């Protein structure tokens, strides 16, 4: 088989997101009010951030 | 590249073609005890056409992997409509009927919301 | 009904052409008539004699952790747990 | 008559009804009375003096105001 | 040199010898714990916590500031170090005040972490009931800063950060003994440009930022990448976002822009994102007023204005847009027949088809490492901060030797003033001038020049007379010229290809005029015709939009995704951390909307399609936190007296329109003119 | 002495260490690594395609009787290049222990099924079907057991959100439980509870 395998439609994940969302892969940011490194010692993926409210009744998000 | 793998139900791409169309044909059979059974409001014509366009939406992938493994789902989703095992909420699912649809042109997605 | 355009402590009203005013025409908006701003500059200041003093909350272990305040600087310090304000002549 | 439910009982017999302490509040010394304590209240749902939540925090964002 | 081997953990690893324990430790992978030990600053040993046991010594060594030898077997999770450790914050911690729920650094305070990782356990400390800890009194340090001197822990960061980079010694070390305290003598205020940096570099969080009051909580905080956009260096930050609002800026260690160093108008400015916003597109009706209407009446409107001016179409940039409002602007305008474009702040003539007239083209991490600079009439502690900490560590460390052309001011450093008229521009350019042979004899020199006197004709000139020094300046790998910018959008929209004069689009008078995100009050109506229509795209209400026929919400820096192109050329895209309020949407939605509109639309419907039209534009622009080397850059002076815009801190905190807005900058000044009232009173 | 400290048992990990040296003595070709970790619990890490021998082994040897097949658990690691991994725990009454087997599987690769072997695993990797989505070859009986019956996905791989993708209610012009996407009325709250230091100076290793 090829190595190049696509799983978007066995993941179960909707197309709207498949085609819309972008992934930024990246080391996370050192906190600057702290010496230590301990968290930045991995890489992580993180999805971009859409749109978020509050809610008319009480005032969440 | 190069892979050695273990196979998933068949060995070439022509096996999984067989078998995606004999989902087919299992489905179309299946159709017509699916709509006189869960109560749904849904004509047999427009069973058949989304039917078609489910696997419309999956002509697109090429490895037999892949294939396999949508076909081992396809007989999930016909052992769970041989046997009734679900509702009609759930076989209304694949048209979407509650989902109201959203414009595609860039000046009412600007005039309706960010999204 | 005043209990509407009653505002809060944190300082929060519905405006009157606001539509989230529909919400209390059958149910009465709860406003706490018992601020802690006035009620804790009610209390009087406490004059101590001694360069520090420490502070517990009056109750000992259901207080707030004890802590120190340091009265050489003139006026009125205030412990930042409680509120309660210590001076030194 | 016919209204009787359990949110009658004030907060000091509540302990003693309760059966959390043995001690009344008639010889209970220990109880505190504050000047900001309020009266006991029943359950008021389904009633026009009911409670129903709001945001406590101001806006925010202020706009710009032209004028 | 060579490398000698040393044996940390029993791990054997080869140093420089110049290295010490602590930098070995971090080589092969071990943190050792700090309180006092920045990278950035001065080693010290007066925190103690990282005492390492090295074999064959009677007492344990401080890891910041020993140097290795060879044969040294360092045990770092030795018994001896842990017993050490334990007893050292023991002591650090048998006078720190009950204060954590009360304290906005914990849930990153360095002691909490310390304690739960080598520390101990319960409090040895019986004294708590009788003759308890000391308590001392707070400091009105400044505005910006809240100081709360009881949790000092006397780490010595503050004093050494304010003697080594910011410049100006105004804090010390007072006392003697248990009562030290780490506070100015008097009550003065520590003013810098620098000061929210100290709140970073306070390990404890005795001294808190003052915005930043009890607002959030740092494990609730999502934390967002972006770059700071009303400085031109371009520095990248992070972004506390919680429940879809600003709450900090905080920096992001970039060790070619920034280096974990933030100015006080780029990260105190979070609350310029609350004030003074537009959430409702607003057009003037014909009664004198404007009101705030719907999207769609809006840009009906503005299409029937457009319709109406029927060729003569100008528009202008401002300094918080970024590239793709610019390229989607440029492009409706060339699109509906209009060659004029603007920006704000003004260039000189033919320098666009050439990056290195704009270009701060010796790198900011380059200028540390520069011998002599010159600057011609430029504040580098104002216009740009980060290139003045550069040349300030350059300062100390390389022996970096100074001239300035222009006005007195204060580079927080020992400088010598040339004089204030342009004429000596050219002497140093002749050789006549002593500085001329110190440029000559350096081995890395540069010639800093402001975009002010870039925005003057005559001085244009100027600029092709230090071009030609530069090519008797011109050493491998390095670049002398360097021209330093104000807004991070000029860059930008040079290199797009606007023409950056800002009376080109009043000489072509049009009949509607875009304003994308300007505010500097270049433009009013009297100079414009009777039958002109402003529009603002941008996104706070100012004397920009105050002139506007047509005021269209735009979304801030921190509420969409853009890049911007600093003074040295990198192009870093922000993140959108939160969502626009109201109405507001993003700047190039807007302008492809108007686009759908008026009858011809812009080819891209999408972000990443407009990322191909920029690359389609310039390929340089595409790839991010990448910077290309440019090229070599490439006369009669006038009389006029060289002048600097930012010679103040009040002047420069109410550069940017986001800094007006927000009411930190106004008790910032209110405080400065309070001081210095009282200062005056005194006297 | 230590009160605080746990005691481990001796005894108990000799045996171990012997039994664990004897497994990867008697299987060669399947057994990759045997360890036993503290907690006195031996982990045998082995091939995918000995995934039905060594059970079976452990299931009729005479000195490994793990009658018992007491659950089999999933673990979901996406950086890795063969992403699942799946944790066989047996239970042996004749000399009164525990064993683990763990092996690795891909998104697509098989795993034959433990189901001629022991038969609790004739629902077990059934879960293991429905949670991360391997395919047990030769199973009697391979449907989703634990989520929806039009459900897409699989929940706990950790590419799938926490929320899932899409919501249920009632909806009146239809007379039905209908399928929406997903709005939560107030989000999931993200806690940042990563340790900036290090605590543990034996795991860096
Ligand atoms: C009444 C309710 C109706 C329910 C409809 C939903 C039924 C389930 C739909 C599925 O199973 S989606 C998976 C189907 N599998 C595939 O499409 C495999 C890949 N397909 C192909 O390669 C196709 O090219 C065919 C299907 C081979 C068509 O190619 P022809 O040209 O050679
Ligand atoms: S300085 Fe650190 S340890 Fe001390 S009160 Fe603040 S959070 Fe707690
Ligand atoms: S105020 Fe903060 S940075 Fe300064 S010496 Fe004290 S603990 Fe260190
Ligand atoms: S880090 Fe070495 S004594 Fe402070
Ligand atoms: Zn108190």
């Amino acid at each position: 088989v090829p190595t190049a395998v696509n799983l978007s439609p066995i993941s179960g994940v909707p197309e709207e997101h498949i085609r819309e969302r972008r992934v930024r892969i990246h080391i996370p940011p050192k906190n600057a009010m702290q010496s230590g490194t301990d968290n930045v010692n991995t890489w992580q993926i993180e999805f971009d951030n859409r749109e978020r409210w509050e809610n008319p009744l009480m005032g969440w998000a | 590249a190069v892979q050695q793998v273990r196979p998933i139900l068949s060995v070439d791409r022509e096996e999984a073609r067989k078998r995606a169309l004999n989902l087919y044909k299992a489905w179309y059979r299946q159709i017509p005890y699916i709509v006189m059974d869960y109560d749904i409001p849904m004509t047999v014509e427009q069973c058949r056409d989304k039917l078609r366009e489910e696997f419309v939406k999956h002509r697109n992938v090429t490895d037999i992997r892949v294939i396999d493994m949508l076909v081992i789902k396809g007989q999930m989703e016909l052992k769970e409509s041989v046997e009734i095992w679900k509702q009609k909420g759930h076989i209304m699912r694949y048209w979407k009927e509650s989902q109201d649809p959203k414009p595609t042109d860039f000046l009412s997605k600007f005039i309706q919301g960010v999204n | 009904r005043g209990d509407i355009e009653k505002v809060t402590h944190t300082g929060q009203v519905f405006d009157k052409e606001d539509y989230r005013n529909a919400r209390f025409v059958n149910a009465k908006r709860y406003v706490n008539e018992n601020w802690g701003i006035k009620l804790i500059e009610e209390v009087p200041p406490k004059e101590c004699t001694e360069r520090v003093v420490f502070c517990d909350g009056g109750d000992g272990p259901l207080g707030h952790p004890k802590v120190y305040i340091n009265l050489d600087k003139p006026g009125n310090h205030i412990c930042g747990y409680c509120g309660l304000r210590f001076v030194k002549k | 008559n016919m209204d009787y439910d359990g949110s009658m009982i004030p907060a000091e017999w509540y302990g003693w009804m309760h059966y959390k302490t043995d001690l009344p509040p008639i010889r209970d010394g220990c109880r505190p009375k504050y000047k900001w304590i309020a009266d006991h209240s029943e359950n008021l749902s389904g009633t026009k003096e009911a409670y129903y939540p709001y945001s406590t925090t101001p806006n925010k964002v202020e706009a710009w105001e032209p004028k | 040199p060579e490398k000698i081997e040393v044996f940390v953990d029993d791990i054997p690893v080869q140093v420089v010898p110049g290295t010490t324990v602590l930098q070995a430790a971090a080589q092969i992978g071990v943190e050792i714990p700090r309180f006092c030990y920045h990278e950035r600053l001065a080693v010290a040993g007066n925190c103690r916590m990282c005492l390492v046991e090295v074999e064959k010594s009677p007492k344990p060594v401080a890891a910041c500031a020993m140097p290795v030898m060879k044969g040294w077997r360092i045990k770092t999770n030795s018994d001896l170090t842990r017993k050490a450790r334990e007893g050292v914050m023991e002591f650090l911690l048998m006078n720190h005040p009950l204060d954590c729920p009360i304290c906005d650094q914990g849930g990153e305070c360095d002691l909490q972490d310390q304690a739960m990782a080598f520390g101990s356990d319960r409090s040895r400390f019986t004294d708590i009931n009788y003759t308890g800890k000391r308590a001392v009194e707070d400091k009105d340090i400044g505005p910006l800063v809240k100081t709360i001197m009881t949790r000092c822990i006397h780490c010595t960061r503050c004093v050494r950060f304010a003697s080594e980079i910011a410049g100006v010694d105004d804090l010390g070390t007072t006392g003697r003994g248990n009562d030290m305290q780490i506070g100015t003598y008097v009550e003065k205020l520590f003013l810098t440009e620098l000061s929210g940096n100290v709140i970073d570099l306070c390990p404890v969080g005795a001294l808190t930022n003052k915005p930043y009051s009890f607002v959030a909580r740092p494990w609730e905080i999502r934390k967002v990448s972006s770059i700071d956009v009303l400085d031109a260096v371009g520095s990248n930050i992070v972004v506390s976002t919680r429940t879809n609002e600003v709450l900090r800026i905080l920096p992001r260690e970039n060790e070619d822009v920034n280096e974990e160093w933030l100015a006080d108008k780029s990260r105190f400015a979070c609350d310029g994102l609350k004030r003074q916003r537009l959430v409702a597109p607003m057009v003037r009706m014909p009664n004198g007023e404007l009101q705030a209407v719907e999207w769609e009446g809006a840009l009906i409107a503005v299409a029937k204005a457009i319709k109406a001016a029927g060729g003569q179409i100008a528009g202008i940039s401002g300094q918080l847009a970024d590239l793709e409002a610019q390229v989607a602007l440029k492009d409706l305008l060339n699109r509906l027949g209009s060659e004029v474009v603007a920006t704000e702040q003004g260039f000189i003539a033919g320098g666009t088809d050439n990056r290195a007239n704009y270009l701060l083209n010796s790198t900011i991490a380059g200028l540390e490492e520069a011998d002599a600079v010159l600057l011609v009439g430029t504040n580098p502690r104002y216009e740009a901060p980060l290139v003045n900490t550069r040349l300030r560590k350059a300062y100390v460390h390389n022996e970096l030797q100074i001239a300035s052309i222009g006005p007195k001011i204060d580079l927080s450093y020992d400088h010598e003033n040339l004089g204030a008229d342009a004429a000596l521009v050219k002497d140093v350019c002749s050789g006549a001038h002593a500085f001329s042979k110190v440029l000559e004899g350096a081995k890395k020199p540069a010639i800093i020049i402001g975009a002010d006197l870039l925005e003057r004709a005559d001085g244009a000139a100027i600029h092709a007379t230090v071009a030609e020094y530069c090519k008797k300046l011109k050493k491998p790998n390095w670049n002398p010229f360097n021209v330093l910018q104000t807004n991070a959008a000029q860059v930008g929209a040079l290199d797009v290809g606007y023409k950056a004069g800002a009376q080109t689009a009043v000489k072509a008078q049009p009949k509607v005029l875009f304003l994308l995100n300007a505010d500097a009050g270049k433009v009013t109506r009297e100079q414009l015709p009777k039958d002109c229509f402003v529009v603002y795209i941008g996104s706070h209400g100012d004397n920009g939009a105050s002139i506007a026929d047509a005021v269209l919400p735009g979304a801030a820096y921190t509420e969409k995704q853009g890049i911007y192109v600093n003074t040295e050329g990198r192009p870093q895209q922000t993140l959108p951390g939160v969502s626009p309020p109201g109405m507001a949407r993003e700047d190039w939605k807007i302008l492809r909307a108007l686009s759908e509109v008026v009858g011809k639309p812009l080819p891209y419907d999408n972000l990443d399609e407009l990322r191909n039209r920029l690359e389609d534009v310039a390929p340089h622009l595409t790839r991010l936190g990448q910077l290309e080397p440019a090229g070599d850059a490439g006369k009669s002076i006038g009389g006029g007296a060289i002048d600097i815009k930012l010679k103040e801190l009040r002047d420069y905190f109410m550069t940017d329109a986001i800094s007006r807005a927000s009411p930190t900058m106004a008790k910032c000044i209110s405080a400065v003119n309070k001081q210095q009232r009282e200062n005056e009173a005194k006297q | 002495d230590k009160p605080t400290v746990r005691q481990p048992d001796a005894v108990a990990r000799s045996h171990l260490s012997d039994f664990g040296r004897y497994v990867a003595e008697c299987l060669p070709k399947y057994v990759q690594k045997v360890q036993l970790t503290a907690g006195d619990e031996l982990e045998v890490l082995i091939a995918p395609e000995g995934v039905v021998p060594v059970l079976q082994f452990l299931k009729d040897h005479h000195q490994a009787q793990f009658t018992n097949l007491v659950d089999i658990a999933g673990v979901d690691v996406p950086c890795r290049k063969n992403r699942f991994e799946v944790v066989y725990n047996l239970l042996s009454l004749r000399y009164n222990s525990r064993i683990r087997v763990k092996t690795y599987t891909d998104e697509l690769t098989p795993l034959d099924s433990a189901c001629e072997v022991h038969k609790a695993a004739n629902w077990y990797e059934r879960e293991i079907w429905d949670m991360y989505g391997v395919f047990f070859a030769n199973h009697p009986d391979l449907r989703r057991i634990l989520t929806d019956y039009g459900f897409e996905g699989h929940p706990q791989r950790r590419d799938f959100p926490l929320s899932g993708y899409v919501e249920l209610r009632y909806d009146d012009e239809k007379k039905r439980v209908v399928c929406e996407p997903l709005e939560l009325a107030q989000e999931f709250r993200k806690f940042d509870l990563s340790a900036p230091w290090e605590q543990f100076p034996n795991f860096r290793n």
